[PDB]
């Protein structure tokens, strides 16, 4: 799913890009910290 | 329209009929019309 975006999304809007946020304060150019891959991941599995 | 006209548009009044409405969405901009040559 996507975690990180510039903007909020208008509805049915289709976010497929992987553009990569500025969530920290600190401009990117750039990863770990500050600023992240737009999507995240689920970790689904049986024992969950 | 009947458009022969003699020069530019002329006065006169017609509508437009919708034929189809296809689910792009996904935020449109930039129409881009297709020159021949």
């Amino acid at each position: 799913y996507r975690l990180f975006r510039k903007s909020n999304l208008k509805p049915f809007e289709r976010d497929i890009s992987t553009e990569i946020y500025q969530a920290g304060s600190t401009p990117c150019n750039v990863e770990g910290f500050n600023c992240y891959f737009p999507l995240q991941s689920y970790g689904f599995q049986p024992t969950n | 329209t009947p458009i022969n006209l003699v020069r530019d548009l002329p006065q006169g009044f017609s509508a437009l009929e919708p034929l189809v409405d296809l689910p792009i969405g996904i935020n449109i901009t930039r129409f881009q019309t297709l020159l021949a040559l």
